[PDB]
C-alpha cells in the first residue's frame, strides 16, 4: 500500500522554547612482635 | 508552673558537667604511684 517503487517502507504504524520538529524524522521544522629479633636479650642478660 | 521543672533538669545536666570536668589528681593529691629503689641489677647491668 504505503511501499513506493521496491522500497518496503509498509511496516509503519498508521492511523524554556516550544520548538517543533517533523515527525517521522525528528528536525526543527593482626600480629605484633615479640620479644626476639626486635634487638633486645640479644645484647643483655647479665645472669 | 514549669518553673519547678526547669531547676531539675538543670541540675540533672550540671551534675553531669561536674563529673565530666573531675580527675583523681585534683580531689586526691596524695595518690601513690610505683617508686623502687637502685639495686644491684642496674649496676650489674650497667657493667655488662
Amino acid at each position: 500500500x504505503x511501499x513506493x517503487x521496491g522500497r518496503x517502507x509498509x511496516x509503519x504504524p498508521x492511523x524554556x522554547x516550544t520548538x517543533x520538529v517533523t515527525x517521522l524524522x525528528x528536525x526543527x521544522x593482626r600480629x605484633y612482635l615479640r620479644f626476639h629479633x626486635x634487638x633486645y636479650x640479644x645484647x643483655x642478660x647479665x645472669x | 508552673q514549669l518553673l519547678p521543672l526547669q531547676k531539675a533538669v538543670r541540675g540533672h545536666v550540671l551534675q553531669f558537667e561536674w563529673h565530666q570536668n573531675s580527675l583523681l589528681t585534683n580531689t586526691h593529691p596524695n595518690f601513690l604511684s610505683k617508686i623502687r629503689n637502685i639495686n644491684v641489677q642496674d649496676a650489674l647491668l650497667t657493667n655488662q
